[PDB]
């Protein structure tokens, strides 16, 4: 299992950047893709998730009206749109699979493939 | 006196008992063995996939709040006082009808030692739900279990063992299905890991093995005889046209007889089993 | 002294409560979070259009009232005081006769959290209605529910919403397909709002869809009409002046025929329209004729 | 808050003993039916399930209360406290509550003492079918229902005017009947007690004979031509 | 929101521990996991379920939960562990809220 | 208020109340008069040998420490206060389960009379033994 | 009761007696002997006899409890029951029909062991089990006697 991700982007203040996530190796519908970003300087952040099956969604407090997580099925492709960039939005941005366990006492979850890819403002 | 003086140390004992908190709650986890004397293994029905087993089910551990040193001999109390202990929530895992028996009272067993050993017993009858493969049916093995597990407290806090813990089951070899046999019976105690913690749990195993002599003689003797009897009509002439045709006509009227009456008198198991290839097979030779 | 904190928490939890009164009563609207996880979906009785499931159900609310503090953050609750505090009280729309287990003890468990964040577990066998249309007997597929929700509370008083997404809410156990005759094929969770003569409530549904086997009625009804109509024809080989042998497969096979309908037909429950099966069965029976 | 206070005291220097009204007037009680179902009719035992959602609405002047809230909608829990009626059902064989997960009742209380009670029941009714004209046969079976200890001038049943309704009708587990309707009905019984207002709800059902025609009455008609043969065969 | 150390050491062989401090709506209710993170790379999942070990991860780690706290012992401490050591419990106070903690750098003094 | 006025001779009647004590403890025989009203008689089944059947089973005795005089009506209370009052321990003998139907309450009727008659009514369905001789049947 | 084949199982019907001795209930009054209301004899101590072979026994409350506690002033209990039981009689069906069987109902103390409580006949043996002369309700067998021990 492997979410090969997008390569770099650069962009200036203001301008809607693009990022996609392509998964192989498991049904793309069965887990969710979470993204995580990581600030260079700083420990890692958790943008949003969403379900790729429903389109449910779940972006952070921080990013509640910055972020746009869509999902392709066909091509089993997630590809996050952050808009109103700044200064602060440098960052290597994650894709992750929120792989989840569910029996009689409760949840637990996690992200056990991640991958990589990067932006810059 | 001793009367009076047993009065007072039980009263003592259970006078700032706090029912809420397991033994040495903050501390290591309490551990329980169990024992099960089965008395019983009633009715194992392949349509409910179930099956009935009466059992003395018992469980010990150590609850050093119920500690007495004034008086030597072992206590057995009344069965009304285990509403005022703490016993383990233990639950069996796959049952579906459980009870207590209640007459004359209520069947159960509470002895304290003085260590502070419990000893608490039921008498339950628990119908299982023991999961079924009858492909091979009527020449199967069926494994019918009985899972054991703690409900609320993870193996932090208890800790599940067989008492013995190889003859901590009694009674099954003295057992006597009316159609099926105890060819062996396994003992598993282990940890089963879930999301919040890992659960204690203990799992009796009987495999059962289907007799098969009635079977053959109720079934498969007619079913054979009368694919002979149909065989028969090969000696005879080819002239006997009448003849000829009762006989196989007739052995095709009987197969199916025995076909729909057999599946009627077999348990309604809506799937195919190696009864009914048989069946079938005779009726195509006929 | 460890011990003695844990029960001045335990005692002083339950002081000034009313289980009469729903938390947030004038305030909010109490969200109880469901959740299921079917431990075995048990034998669908095709006779009394019911099915059997054996559940853990799990439901989550948030009770200000029991906000406590002190050297532990989740508390267990016994029964006896689980029979202290408000519970929603959720029953199943289309519930027959449930069945809560209490062996050993009460298959229940109640957690309090010091944000005030109650987890109520109960394990139950739920014997629901399945209402079936038998229009495609043997080669049916049902779609049949497990409606659940609250009694007495309207939609302004108690909302329950699944825990997380609705069809990551009810989940069936690996093991759990308890089912000789269909095949649990998949389920679909979903939530809606019910108006009757007393207000609007909120229902949380989960359809299972099952599907039938045919090897068994293919091999004990099909198979036997189809040689029976086959050897009926095979009688227009025999030379005509055999009449009596003649005569005699056309009898006998119409008495085959008879007991095999009679035997398929018992089989299946006594509904009044005609079935699949009923439709060959009669086909094959004229054949005969 | 507020509503504690009011229910401590409603609840203070009550007496549940004591039907509303004990020596003034009979106690009119308003009734409501919702039919979840009506399940088999097996002719065998002559009995016929029934699963509805019973709901009596009365009057009681000790639970009046002022204040800004208009009404008060409780749990099961205040049940047991207050006076309910005897109600039961003079032609079921076996009926039962549903108690899952926790008790299926409701109680509402308005300002001016008006309470309405409501539960979920499943009852087996019991209804002599006159088994005539099988498989073309049509009955009409009763749910009646009545006081158990109160007679006529104690208490009072009086239906509304959509007391008794239906659901879809097409979940309904009918087998070989199928429903064409139903009445509402009151009447005075005479009883070893008393006379006791009795209340039924009919429902009216005929006998499906697409089953019958396919079982019986095709196979022995075609044995029958069948036998015929024997006048062609040669004698 | 979950807060572990700033930067923890060791020498080789003996056995440091990380731990992160929450709130008792997401580590005292859910479950964490430990997400290790090699100099520059993208982290990896190394323990899930707070106990649970993914294929791969030498039985050296282990991971607890006390109450509202998590620990994750790294015993038999060797070189290539210098890494950054983050911990993420889902949170209840909305459906889908993930945390994740501070991180810990891990130097191996010597 | 008359509500108040029952309210308050029923408090008075149990009140001090023993309920285990007969009427007339030290007196002659309490006697107690049994009306059956036959609601169904529901299978009989030969292979067990037994019949089912659902009644309306009442009793009546005179209790001279339920008495009152000052309101005329036949008090007629909540089934509940059954527990606290005196009934005799009728059994049936041949009985093998028996039950009081509970829906939508316990289906029983406790009834106070001013001159202190009780009359005590449940709704019972007993499946009864029966010693059934079928030699001839079905002529039998 | 009937004696069900496919269950191997029977069902019997009985008064149940027992009398034991408690030096705790002794009293002086013109009564020699008190009959204690069930709510109170609920309060004491009685032996918990169960049915070692018992499948499902039900003890009879219609219309009240259907047992009844005696005491006499020299402290001596008697504790009577009707109850059902239907217990399990486990069948050899080699000369069937031909068949004749024994079937057990075997019962004693539950928690209480030979060193506590011993159960003794109140009077001999084979009478101290009595059947009504029209106590018989079985279609294929013949109940030919009893033999206790
Ligand atoms: C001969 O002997 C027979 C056996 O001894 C005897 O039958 C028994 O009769 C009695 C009296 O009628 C029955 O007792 C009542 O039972 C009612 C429930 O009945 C249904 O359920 C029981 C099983 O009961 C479980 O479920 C209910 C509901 O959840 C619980 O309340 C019970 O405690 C119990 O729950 C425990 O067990 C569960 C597992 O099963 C656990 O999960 C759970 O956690 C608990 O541990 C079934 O057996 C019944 O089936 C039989 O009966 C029906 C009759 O309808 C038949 O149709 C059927 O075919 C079966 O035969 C049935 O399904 C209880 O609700 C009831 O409790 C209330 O009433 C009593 C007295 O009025 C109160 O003291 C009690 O507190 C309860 O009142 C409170 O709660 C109610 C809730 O409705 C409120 O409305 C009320 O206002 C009151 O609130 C107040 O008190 C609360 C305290 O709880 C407090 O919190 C509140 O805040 C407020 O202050 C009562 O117990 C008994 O079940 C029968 N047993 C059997 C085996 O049938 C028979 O009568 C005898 N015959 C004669 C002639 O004497
Ligand atoms: C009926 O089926 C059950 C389920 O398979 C059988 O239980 C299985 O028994 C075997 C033998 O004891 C277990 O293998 C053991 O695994 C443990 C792992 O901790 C290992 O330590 C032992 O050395 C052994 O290899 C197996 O785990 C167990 N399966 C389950 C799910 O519990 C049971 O034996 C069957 N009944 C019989 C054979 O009578
Ligand atoms: C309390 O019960 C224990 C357990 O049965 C008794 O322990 C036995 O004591 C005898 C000697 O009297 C030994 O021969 C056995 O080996 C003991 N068994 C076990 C399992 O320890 C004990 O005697 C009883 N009484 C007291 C006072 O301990
Ligand atoms: C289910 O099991 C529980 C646990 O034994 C039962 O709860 C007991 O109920 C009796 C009767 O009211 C009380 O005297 C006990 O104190 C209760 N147990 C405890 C631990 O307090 C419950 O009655 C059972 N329910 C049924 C229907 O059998
Ligand atoms: C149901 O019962 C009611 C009352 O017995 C029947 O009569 C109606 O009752 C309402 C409420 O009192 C009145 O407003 C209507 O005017 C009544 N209509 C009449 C008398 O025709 C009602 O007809 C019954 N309905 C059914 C379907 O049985
Ligand atoms: C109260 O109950 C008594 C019965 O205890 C009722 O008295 C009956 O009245 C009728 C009047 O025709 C007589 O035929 C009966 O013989 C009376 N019964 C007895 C036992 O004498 C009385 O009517 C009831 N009503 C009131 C208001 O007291």
């Amino acid at each position: 299992v492997q979410l090969v991700q997008s390569g770099a982007e650069v962009k200036k203040p203001g301008a809607s950047v693009k990022v996609s996530c392509k998964a192989s190796g498991y049904t793309f519908i069965s887990y969710d893709i979470n993204w995580v970003r990581q600030a260079t300087g700083q420990g890692l952040e958790w943008m949003g998730g969403m379900d790729p099956k429903s389109g449910n969604t779940g972006y952070a407090q921080k990013f509640q009206g910055r972020v746009t997580m869509t999902t392709n099925t066909a091509i089993s492709t997630a590809y996050m749109e952050l808009s109103s960039l700044r200064s602060e939005d440098t960052a290597v941005y994650y894709c992750v699979r929120g792989e989840q366990s569910y029996d009689r006492t409760g949840y637990s979850d996690w992200f056990d493939p991640w991958g990589q890819g990067t932006l810059v403002t | 006196s001793n009367m009076s003086l047993v009065k007072e140390t039980v009263d003592r004992l259970l006078k700032g008992y706090d029912i809420r908190l397991r033994p040495d709650f903050g501390g290591p986890p309490v551990a329980v063995g169990m024992n099960i004397d089965i008395a019983s293994i009633d009715m194992v029905s392949e349509v409910n996939m179930d099956y009935t087993l009466t059992m003395y089910f018992q469980q010990a551990w150590r609850d050093k709040r119920l500690s007495y040193n004034v008086i030597p001999l072992n206590l057995t109390l009344d069965n009304r006082v285990a509403d005022q202990l703490w016993v383990p929530d233990t639950y069996f895992l796959n049952d579906k009808k459980s009870f207590v028996h209640g007459v004359t009272v209520k069947n159960r067993m509470i002895r304290l030692h003085p260590d502070g050993t419990v000893l608490y017993g039921l008498r339950i009858t628990t119908t299982a739900a023991c999961m079924m493969d009858l492909r091979r049916y009527p020449l199967d093995e069926q494994n019918c279990t009985l899972e054991i597990e703690s409900y609320g407290y993870t193996t932090d806090d208890i800790e599940f063992y067989w008492r013995g813990d190889d003859n901590a089951v009694t009674g099954v070899t003295k057992i006597e299905l009316p159609q099926f046999s105890i060819v062996d019976y396994k003992l598993i105690t282990k940890k089963v890991v879930f999301s919040t913690g890992s659960y204690p749990r203990l799992s009796l195993s009987f495999k059962l093995k289907r007799n098969i002599g009635y079977f053959i003689l109720q079934t498969y003797m007619p079913s054979i005889l009368i694919t002979i009897l149909s065989w028969v009509s090969f000696w005879i002439n080819y002239d006997a046209s009448a003849a000829r045709v009762a006989l196989g006509i007739t052995t095709v009227l009987t197969m199916t007889t025995i076909n729909t009456h057999l599946r009627e008198t077999l348990p309604k198991i809506p799937y195919v089993k190696a009864i009914d290839m048989y069946l079938m097979g005779c009726f195509v030779f006929v | 002294d460890n011990t003695t904190v844990f029960t001045r928490i335990l005692d002083r939890l339950l002081d000034g409560y009313d289980n009469r009164l729903r938390p947030g009563l004038g305030e909010r609207v109490t969200e109880v979070k469901t959740d299921i996880f079917v431990t075995s979906f048990g034998p669908v009785s095709d006779h009394d259009m019911e099915y059997t499931i054996d559940v853990f159900f799990r439901q989550s609310w948030k009770d200000e009232r029991l906000k406590f503090k002190g050297p532990m953050t989740v508390l267990r609750l016994n029964n006896l005081m689980a029979s202290k505090i408000w519970t929603p009280d959720t029953f199943f729309h289309n519930g027959k006769k449930s069945v809560a287990h209490n062996m050993t003890m009460p298959n229940k468990l109640l957690r309090i959290t010091e944000d005030g964040t109650l987890l109520y577990t109960m394990r139950l066998t739920v014997r629901a209605e399945c209402p079936m249309h038998l229009e495609d007997f043997p080669m049916d597929a049902h779609a049949c529910p497990l409606k659940f929700g609250s009694y007495a509370y309207t939609r302004a008083e108690v909302v329950y919403e699944w825990t997380r997404e609705p069809a990551r809410s009810v989940v069936v156990a690996e093991d759990g397909s308890r089912l000789n005759q269909y095949d649990l094929l998949g389920q679909t969770v979903d939530s809606g709002i019910v108006q009757s003569s007393t207000g609007e409530y909120v229902v949380m549904t989960t359809h299972f869809h099952l599907k039938r086997k045919i090897g068994y009625f293919v091999i004990q009804t099909y198979l036997p009409c189809i040689m029976t109509v086959i050897l009926s024809q095979v009688s227009f080989w025999l030379n005509r002046e055999s009449v009596p042998a003649r005569t005699v497969f056309g009898v006998t096979t119409v008495l085959t025929m008879t007991t095999l309908s009679i035997s398929a037909r018992n089989s299946l429950p006594k509904v009044a329209y005609a079935t699949a099966m009923d439709w060959f069965i009669a086909v094959c029976y004229a054949f005969v004729f | 808050g507020d509503v504690t206070v009011i229910l401590n005291n409603l609840l203070e220097g009550y007496d549940n003993k004591l039907r509303p009204d004990i020596g003034v007037k009979p106690t009119l009680i308003h009734t409501d039916m919702y039919v979840n179902s009506i399940g088999p009719v097996n002719a065998i035992n002559m009995e016929y399930t029934i699963d509805i959602f019973f709901a009596q609405t009365w009057y009681d002047r000790r639970l009046k209360f002022n204040s800004t809230i208009k009404v008060l909608r409780l749990n099961s829990n205040m049940v047991g406290k207050i006076w309910i009626p005897d109600t039961f059902f003079r032609n079921s064989k076996k009926a039962d509550a549903h108690w899952i997960t926790t008790p299926n009742r409701m109680l509402r209380i308005w300002n001016d003492g008006r309470v309405l009670y409501t539960l979920r029941l499943t009852i087996d009714a019991e209804c002599q079918l006159q088994l005539h004209n099988f498989p073309m046969d049509e009955h009409s079976c009763p749910l009646e229902f009545s006081s158990y200890g109160y007679p006529r001038e104690e208490i009072v049943y009086q239906w509304k005017r959509s007391s008794v309704e239906v659901g879809d009708t097409r979940s309904w587990r009918l087998y070989q009947f199928s429903f064409v309707g139903l009445r509402n009905t009151t009447e005075v019984v005479k009883t070893t007690s008393g006379d006791y207002v009795v209340m039924s709800v009919y429902f009216d059902l005929s006998r499906r004979m697409g089953y019958f025609t396919i079982q019986t009455y095709i196979p022995c008609t075609l044995i029958v031509v069948l036998s015929w043969v024997s006048f062609w065969i040669n004698k | 929101v979950l807060t572990q150390p700033p930067s923890a050491s060791g020498t080789p062989g003996q056995r440091v521990t990380i731990s992160c401090s929450g709130s008792s709506s997401n580590i005292g209710s859910n479950t964490v996991s430990w997400y290790q993170q090699l100099p520059g790379t993208a982290p990896k999942l190394l323990i899930y379920s707070t106990n649970q070990r993914p294929s791969g991860v030498p039985d050296r780690f282990s991971g607890s939960k006390s109450g509202t706290s998590a620990s994750l012992a790294i015993g038999g401490l060797q070189s290539e562990d210098e890494a950054d050591y983050y911990c993420a419990a889902w949170d209840d106070s909305l459906k889908r809220l993930v945390v994740f903690g501070g991180g810990t750098r891990l130097t191996v003094l010597g």
